[PDB]
């Protein structure tokens, strides 16, 4: 949940324009560099870091890439709330998720 | 530093504000710091004392007397570390202020025994003499804004401002640095057999010197005023800015100085002339000139006879022998 | 023209301010008489002494001259007695700490700012009397009713009466400090516990002759923020004071003391730095 | 130095802050007090002392080479405090009292600098 | 022709003259805030044990009796005896840091620690420096030995056990002025 | 310490990395790769095959050397006497080179821990590997 | 792989659900007397096996015995260097706790499934399907 | 040497008279009384002048005429033998190493790193005690 | 009562970085309203106060903390005892596999496995869970300081915190039954230690055992 306060930084990738939600971005776990999970997060600089080769990924900047190892942006998940105030999925995956192959990412 | 690190480390209330280890740990720590610029002084006294004669032709002026002031600064450096608290007011005033007055003098006498050597004497002008005229300049003026620092109501005001700093770059500058160029360019033909250019070391003093004379004057007319050292930034409704653009432009100037001295080593290190014979600047003492200028492992092959201050010179000119003890106590 | 002999020190506003400009000018002049003299001797010993012409053998082998060196090492005794009794005398009035103060302000000293106390106001023609203790503390620290403190960016002024005895209490809170006027011609350092480390925390000023706004700043490595903390001290006629004293005894700040009294509210020699 | 002077020049904080700019100072104080003035006396000692005295050799090489690489490692080890992020000491080289203690400056570059 | 004077003697001297000024500047460090504290200015939560301190006292006394015994053996033609009042010495300095080590786990179990109180701060610091000099020395003893006991004797070895043995003696005289300071005149 | 440590799951990941030191080389040299992608009609390959290159490469250097070194040279002698490390100055700089550049790898992967317990920026020292196994290994080779 | 609760000893673990293997290694450390300090002393000796092999190459490679007379033991000495080095790296995996884990995942799934030509039909002969099989431990242990 | 050990007196008897002087005035006159710090450096560094100088008594009052303190002596008196001179080493640029560690180690607080430290610094002492005494190998 | 004087400790020396009523200087630091008196306990007991931050010894020793707390709350509160004090064992949870189930899910991401120091980038770190007490991690963990993913007391139980406080104090603190302890980091400690002794002991062997020619 980022703060609401600037919410005017985010750049909204060129495909992904509404799949967030106010505060809710709701990104993917598994980094594409080799797909060690990714936990460390900072909120004050918004950067998600890989404690396996120390990447990193700006959140505001649609998890680009900045440093290291890192190729390509992390996925991204589109997310709508219920009848019953729950979170719910908006949708599915529109790249794959996990480390690039021979095929498609 | 011991205290210290266990205070960092352990939190042993040594030097806590509840205690008076504000005032300990300052006492100490200038008891050991004054005799620390008071240590790099007297050497390079005794490299211009031993730069003089070569060329002054002349025996050094007050031998015993030169010893007793050297003597006398060493025995009382270490009896006036408390001049550095008069801002604090804590500690006796006319005690320190005296032992400071005193040990003023021997400088003087210094000063006294350099002019009686060089004068009347057939001067010649070369690199490392023009270093020392510049050296005796620079000291002359840091040790007279010192003795203007000596009077507590004085240092009450002008404490902490660019008057002291001027005091310190002044007197410890024209001491080390001069006279460490002054040195190299005397011993380096001893160690390395070879002679530094001239013209170069001439252009060399002459920048160094303009440089810093105009980088550092203004520095008394800047900190007479409200402008205490250490500070990042000011406010544009004061004066003196373009002081410090002249302080800056003299820096510059003193920056780009260095580097004729380092290509003239550099070049004169493999290339250049090269000394044949033992003292290439004649008329030498101090003994060092009785050996083969690349001096080979444990620096001897011959001892000549030791019987006064200037072996080497009698060495090499054994006929001014009686005119040496003749005439040395008519003054 | 004598400013110009002076240094640039700025003008006195005391009489012991004028006493140490004397001394000072003193001090200048035989500090550059004696230079000049040694420069004019080194030049002379360099120009004339220097003609090596082609004919020559040896100057001179001589060394001692025991009465002329025991003549020079005693003169400078005279002149630096001289100066050390002059400089006892002056320095001996600049420490009357006289009985009766007649306002008492306590300064107080913490990290980035100032802050001042107001401590008591006691007038001979009787007139002023009051007292600003507050029983607030239950700790060396000193408290009183009306205090002026000030913010980053607010520049912390004090208000001073004109011709009167004043003094100043030191009192820090972390580290060194060192309270500094320039116009004052006077420094002093401000220590956490003075009276536990045995140094004199008080100091007396007889009385100022001119009026006006003056800038002040620290003198001691305190921090990173060091040189952002500039403060001003202004001084005005007895009744303007007294009626700033009245003002500020209801509640009011120092921009409605100051606006009330026909006077800028802001400080005029030094403006807020922006980027802190 | 250089550095010093070219921001101090032009009122204003052009391109440094305040804490690197004190940093600047310690180093710079620091390096040019204990580690040239006091290793170029004795490095002229170590030249002419021999000489002078007409000794063949020193007392002690090996505490010489002791002392000459103690020195320079230690100096090494001391102007290493710019690779912290937080910076080396940052009182100036007179270091008072209250703000050398472990309640102020709590970065490690003032042990590397002790 | 060699030099009357050893130089290994006056360098020695020296060093000796500055670990003397080390622990001058510990003194100062101790002597300081010793007055600020007014009445009982130790802490009533502390109470030096004197049936302890004594005693190693009196064994460093006689280790440095033993050293200067080793140090005449030395001065003539023979090296077991000064194996055997080296080893001796050894021993009573070992003793001696023992007891130190003792007191030290005392007086840590039921009361003062470095960050406790200022008195227990300067106190620790002024015998750690003893304490780990008392060590070094034994370090220098043990080396001495095994250089002794590897190669000939030459008056080298000499000099060397009697720059070791003054060391101790300075030592011994530097304990029990730091022992009268503090529990005497207290 | 296992027990200390946790049953593995997909969803749990800490710091915890740096696998044993005899294979710690292959972790630097993934850690310190720049990021070079290729991208063409619907395939992507990504960074690490330049890894497994630059392994496989090592894995085919090291039996092939002698080869190298006997038709470098052009000798073909029997010897039952070694050399002295000092007498044959080519190959102790060869030798002082792959140790360099082996060292440097192994440290290049220690980021974590280096900038843990001596406070270093972690992009600082990611930096100074990836200027180091390039500029460090012919200046330790000259001397 | 089945997952099991390990209600055994060690307190702070109980009631979590975990692999089976990881329930034997903390049994071994735990419940049979002296069993921590015959694994540690296996993982210690094998770090001294890779240190001292890594020095004797060194030593080799130093002296220069690698000439005519002896090159296929220098061949067989790489290839005795790779397989060891390998089978180390498949050492500290068995007990699969979540470092092996990362490791193996990060190492064997990323390496493998880069490659440019083959990669998934290795990956997927190699675990039986996705990363997380249940064959995989076995396999390895096997191995 | 006589001349050394005058100097060294002197020296002493100068320290000795400041300390005292300084004790003296600060006991009356003073805000805090007794200084308690500079008396005690004062004090000690005249003790040290007294003993370095008592030493060098000592080693003189039992001494001979050396050539070097004779004035007017040749140098074929003085011919003969010096001193044992260690050649080219390499021993103190490890233990300068080994300082360089013990000091990083306790700059930083990591014990582990200052045992290492001191370990490497009994390790280098021994290696440059034993530089001049092995013999060769026993075999 | 308490309010003046907190009032009072606060603007004697916190209105030189934040502001006399609270309000937040634009480039020194942040506003300090909607934060309660448990940031302002975690910032002064634990030490990161004032600098020119890492741990440093406290300024104000557990008198006039509660006292500054309370008037910042007056313009999240701490846990107390029933007879008034700071609550310091009641804190303590029972069930030790979901609090150990939750440090590794969210709290050794960033710290350590065991709880010791962790490495970020950019400077600014993970500092190890010794020296921190019950009440300092709860209110801590409550309160968000900086590059700290700040938790609210609805997503998490309050069970769940005092799992979270046994299991931390029982791993940090528990000797460990290997013997001694190598940093409670990874292999690499494991290795240097290896190099350090290992075939050190075995080369001088080796040299005693063997002759050099
Ligand atoms: C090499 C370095 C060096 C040298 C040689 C000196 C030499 C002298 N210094 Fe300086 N000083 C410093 C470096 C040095 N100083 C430093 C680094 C500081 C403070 C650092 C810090 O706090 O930031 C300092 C601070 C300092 C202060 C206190 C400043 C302050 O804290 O407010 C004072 C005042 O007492 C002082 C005085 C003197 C005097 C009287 C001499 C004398 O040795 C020289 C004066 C003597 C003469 C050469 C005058 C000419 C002599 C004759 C011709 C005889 C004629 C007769 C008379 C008129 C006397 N120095
Ligand atoms: C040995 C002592 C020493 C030396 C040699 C110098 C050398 C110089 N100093 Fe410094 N200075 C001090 C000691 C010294 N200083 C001390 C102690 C303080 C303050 C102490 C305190 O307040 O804390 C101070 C402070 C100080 C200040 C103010 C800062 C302050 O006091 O608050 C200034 C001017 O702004 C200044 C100027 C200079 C100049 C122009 C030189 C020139 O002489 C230098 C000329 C040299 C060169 C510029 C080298 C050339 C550089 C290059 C060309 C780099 C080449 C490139 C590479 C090869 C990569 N000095
Ligand atoms: C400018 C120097 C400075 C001083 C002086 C200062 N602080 Fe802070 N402190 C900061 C900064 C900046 C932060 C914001 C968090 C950070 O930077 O890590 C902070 C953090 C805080 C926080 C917690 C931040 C939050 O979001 O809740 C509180 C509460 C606080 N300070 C109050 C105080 C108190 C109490 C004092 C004691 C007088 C004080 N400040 C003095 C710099 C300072
Ligand atoms: C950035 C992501 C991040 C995550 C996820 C995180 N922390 Fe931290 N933590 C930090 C940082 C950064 C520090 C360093 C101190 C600081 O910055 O205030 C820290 C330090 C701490 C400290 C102080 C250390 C001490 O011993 O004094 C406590 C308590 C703490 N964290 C609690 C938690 C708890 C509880 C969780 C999870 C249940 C958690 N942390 C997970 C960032 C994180
Ligand atoms: S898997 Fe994320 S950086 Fe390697």
């Amino acid at each position: 949940r980022i703060k609401p306060s600037d919410l005017g930084r985010v750049v909204k990738r060129k495909g992904q324009e509404s799949f967030n939600f106010g505060e809710f971005f709701a990104f993917t776990k598994v980094c594409s560099h080799l797909g060690c999970p990714s936990s460390l997060y900072e909120q004050q600089s918004y950067r998600i870091l890989c404690p396996c080769h120390q990447s990193q990924f700006d959140a505001l900047h649609f998890a680009k890439p900045i440093f290291g190892p890192a190729a390509r942006a992390l996925a991204q998940l589109p997310i709508t709330i219920d009848t019953d105030g729950y979170l719910v999925a908006n949708g599915d995956f529109v790249e794959p998720v996990g480390p690039a192959f021979w095929e498609r990412t | 530093l011991f205290g210290l690190a266990a205070d960092r480390h352990l939190g042993a209330h040594i030097y806590d504000a509840a205690n008076g280890g504000v005032l300990l740990w300052q006492h100490l720590f200038w008891f050991f710091g004054h005799p620390e610029v008071y240590i790099i002084a007297l050497p390079f006294f005794g490299i211009v004392s031993e730069i003089f004669p070569v060329f002054s032709r002349k025996p050094i002026f007050g031998y015993t007397t030169l010893v007793y002031a050297t003597l006398s600064i060493a025995a009382l450096s270490v009896a006036v570390w408390a001049h550095h608290m008069f801002a604090t007011g804590a500690v006796l005033l006319p005690f320190f202020s005296f032992m400071t007055y005193l040990i003023a003098v021997p400088t003087g006498i210094k000063f006294f025994n350099w002019i009686g050597t060089m004068w009347k004497g057939q001067l010649t002008f070369e690199t490392p003499m023009l270093f020392s005229v510049g050296f005796m300049v620079t000291f002359l003026l840091g040790g007279l804004t010192g003795v203007l620092l000596a009077s507590p109501p004085l240092d009450f005001h002008v404490t902490d401002s660019y008057f002291v700093v001027a005091h310190f770059h002044y007197v410890l500058f024209g001491t080390i640095v001069f006279a460490t160029f002054a040195g190299i360019y005397f011993w380096f033909p001893k160690m390395t057999g070879r002679l530094l250019d001239e013209r170069l070391g001439k252009l060399h003093f002459w920048l160094t010197f303009i440089g810093f004379h105009t980088t550092f004057l203004v520095q008394h007319w800047l900190g007479d005023e409200g402008m205490p050292r250490r500070y990042a930034d000011y406010l544009p409704t004061d004066g003196f800015q373009g002081l410090n653009v002249v302080s800056t432009i003299g820096a510059f100037i003193l920056g780009a100085s260095m580097f004729p001295f380092v290509w003239n080593v550099f070049k004169s290190w493999r290339y250049g002339e090269v000394v044949t014979v033992d003292d290439p600047w004649g008329y030498g003492n101090s003994l060092e000139w009785a050996t083969s200028c690349p001096p080979p492992r444990h620096n001897f092959t011959e001892l000549p006879r030791i019987r006064s201050e200037r072996p080497a010179f009698e060495l090499h000119y054994p006929h001014m022998v009686e005119r040496l003890r003749a005439e040395a106590h008519v003054g | 023209w004598s400013e110009a002999l002076g240094i640039g020190w700025p003008e006195g506003i005391t009489p012991e301010a004028h006493l140490n400009r004397e001394l000072w000018i003193g001090a200048v002049i035989a500090s550059l008489a004696v230079g000049v003299i040694v420069w004019g001797l080194i030049f002379w010993s360099a120009v004339f002494h220097r003609k090596k012409n082609t004919d020559t053998e040896l100057p001179r082998q001589f060394g001692y001259n025991m009465p002329l060196e025991l003549v020079l090492t005693v003169i400078p005794f005279l002149i630096i007695s001289v100066l050390f009794y002059f400089t006892v005398v002056v320095q001996e009035k600049m420490l009357q700490i006289a009985k009766d103060p007649e306002v008492v302000i306590d300064i107080t000293s913490f990290q980035w700012n100032w802050k001042f106390g107001y401590q008591r106001v006691n007038f001979k023609d009787g007139t002023l009397t009051y007292d600003g203790a507050d029983p607030e503390r239950k700790t060396y620290l000193n408290f009183d009713k009306v205090e002026t403190l000030g913010t980053s960016t607010e520049i912390p002024v004090l208000v001073l009466p004109s011709g009167k005895r004043i003094e100043f209490q030191m009192a820090s809170a972390d580290v060194i400090h060192a309270f500094w006027v320039p116009e004052f011609l006077f420094k002093r350092d401000v220590m956490p516990n003075p009276v536990a480390n045995n140094s004199v925390n008080v100091f007396q000023i007889e009385e100022i002759i001119k009026t006006g706004a003056f800038v002040g700043h620290c003198a001691e490595m305190c921090g990173t923020y060091h040189s952002m903390m500039n403060f001003e001290v202004r001084v005005v006629t007895p009744n303007d004071f007294k009626a700033y004293l009245q003002q500020r005894i209801d509640g009011k700040t120092n921009a409605e003391a100051l606006r009330a009294i026909n006077q800028p509210p802001l400080a005029v020699t030094t403006h807020p730095f922006d980027t802190r | 130095a250089l550095l010093m002077r070219t921001e101090l020049a032009a009122p204003g904080l052009q391109f440094l802050s305040n804490e690197q700019f004190n940093q600047l100072f310690t180093m710079h104080g620091t390096i040019m007090l204990l580690f040239y003035a006091t290793p170029i006396v004795f490095g002229f000692a170590n030249l002419v002392l021999p000489l002078q005295i007409g000794a063949p050799d020193v007392a002690f090489p090996r505490l010489n080479a002791f002392s000459f690489w103690l020195f320079v490692f230690g100096a090494t080890i001391g102007a290493a405090g710019f690779i912290t992020p937080g910076g080396a000491a940052d009182f100036g080289w007179t270091a008072y009292t209250p703000l050398t203690d472990a309640i102020h400056s709590p970065g490690a570059g003032g042990d590397l600098w002790i | 022709s060699l030099n009357r004077p050893n130089m290994v003697s006056v360098g020695t001297i020296v060093w000796l003259s500055s670990e003397l000024m080390f622990f001058a500047g510990l003194f100062a460090f101790y002597f300081s805030a010793r007055a600020q504290a007014g009445g009982n200015w130790p802490p009533p939560p502390t109470e030096l044990n004197l049936y302890q301190a004594v005693p190693v006292t009196l064994v460093l006394i006689a280790s440095s009796f033993t050293c200067q015994m080793g140090v005449f053996a030395a001065e003539r033609g023979d090296i077991f005896g000064l194996r055997r009042w080296y080893v001796i010495t050894f021993l009573m300095g070992l003793f001696f840091v023992l007891g130190q080590a003792y007191e030290y786990r005392n007086l840590m179990s039921h009361g003062t620690s470095i960050p406790s109180s200022a008195y227990g701060s300067v106190f620790y610091l002024a015998t750690g420096f003893h304490g780990l000099h008392v060590t070094g020395g034994l370090i220098a003893f043990i080396f001495l030995l095994v250089r002794t006991g590897m190669s000939k004797f030459t008056p080298a070895q000499a000099t060397a056990s009697i720059v070791v043995s003054y060391y101790w003696h300075f030592v011994d005289i530097v304990w029990i002025a730091l022992f009268t300071v503090i529990y005497f005149i207290r | 310490p296992i027990w200390n440590l946790g049953p593995y799951k997909p969803s749990q990941v800490s710091a915890g990395s740096q696998p044993d030191f005899y294979m710690m080389w292959t972790e630097g040299l993934a850690r310190i790769w720049p990021p070079w992608e290729f991208y063409f009609w619907h395939h992507t390959i990504p960074a690490p095959v330049w890894v497994a290159v630059i392994m496989g490469l090592v894995f085919v250097l090291l039996p092939a050397y002698p080869f190298l070194e006997k038709r470098f040279t052009g000798d073909y002698a029997h010897h039952n006497l070694l050399q002295r490390p000092r007498d044959v100055p080519v190959r102790t700089a060869i030798g002082a080179m792959a140790i360099a550049f082996y060292m440097v790898l192994t440290l290049a992967a220690m980021n974590d821990i280096i900038a843990l317990k001596f406070h270093i920026s972690l992009n600082a020292t990611t930096w100074i590997g990836r200027i180091g196994m390039v500029i460090l290994p012919p200046f330790v080779y000259f001397i | 792989m089945v997952d099991v609760t390990y209600n055994g000893v060690y307190q702070p673990l109980r009631g979590v659900e975990m692999s089976r293997a990881y329930q034997s290694a903390l049994d071994i450390s735990f419940e049979v007397r002296g069993g921590l300090f015959v694994r540690q002393i296996h993982h210690w000796a094998a770090l001294m096996f890779a240190a001292a092999i890594m020095v004797h190459l060194a030593r080799i490679f130093f002296t220069g015995a690698f000439r005519r007379p002896r090159e296929t033991n220098w061949v067989i000495g790489s290839l005795l260097l790779i397989l060891a080095m390998f089978e180390g790296y498949f050492g500290y995996s068995l007990p699969d706790d979540l470092l092996s884990g990362l490791g193996l995942r990060a190492a064997l799934s990323s390496i493998t499934l880069g490659m440019p030509v083959i990669g998934t039909w290795l990956h997927w002969a190699l675990f039986g399907g996705d990363f997380p099989g249940t064959i995989l431990i076995p396999r390895l242990y096997a191995l | 040497m006589h001349i050394e050990a005058r100097l060294f007196e002197f020296v002493a008897a100068f320290f000795v008279v400041t300390a005292v002087l300084y004790g003296v005035l600060t006991s009356m006159f003073a805000t805090g009384g007794v200084e308690w710090a500079g008396t005690t450096a004062l004090a000690l560094t005249g003790g040290m002048a007294l003993i370095v100088a008592t030493f060098f008594r000592f080693v003189a009052r039992r001494l001979d005429s050396r050539p070097e303190d004779y004035e007017g002596a040749e140098i074929s008196d003085g011919a003969g033998e010096l001193g044992f001179f260690s050649p080219h080493s390499w021993w103190p640029i490890m233990v300068a190493l080994s300082g360089s560690v013990a000091a990083v180690g306790i700059a930083l607080w990591l014990p582990w790193l200052i045992a290492a430290g001191v370990a490497f610094i009994l390790a280098s002492a021994a290696g440059l005690v034993f530089e001049y005494y092995v013999g060769p190998e026993k075999h | 009562a308490l309010l003046r004087t907190g009032k009072q400790l606060f603007d004697t020396s916190c209105v030189s970085c934040h502001g006399a009523n609270l309000q937040g200087v634009p480039d020194h630091g942040p506003s300090l309203i909607g934060v309660g008196e448990a940031a302002v306990y975690f910032q002064v007991s634990t030490g990161r106060m004032p600098a020119m931050a890492p741990r440093k010894d406290p300024i104000f020793d557990e008198a006039q903390i509660d006292a500054i707390g309370a008037y910042v709350q007056a313009n999240p509160t701490v846990v107390r005892n029933p007879d008034g004090s700071i609550a310091t064992q009641s804190l303590r949870g029972n069930d030790l596999g979901r609090g150990g189930d939750l440090f590794r899910l969210n709290c050794a991401s960033c710290h350590n496995f065991t709880g010791k120091g962790g490495a970020l980038s950019s400077g600014k770190y993970a500092p190890d869970l010794a020296p921190a007490n019950e009440q300092q991690i709860l209110t801590a963990m409550l309160t968000g300081p900086q590059n700290m993913p700040k938790f609210s007391n609805r997503q998490l139980s309050f069970e769940a915190k005092k799992d979270i406080i046994a299991y931390v104090k029982v791993a940090t603190e528990a000797r460990q039954p290997g013997g001694y302890l190598l940093g409670g980091f990874g292999p690499a400690p494991e290795g240097m230690a290896m190099w350090i002794i290992g075939m050190v002991a075995a080369i001088g062997l080796a040299l005693w055992i063997g002759a050099r020619s």
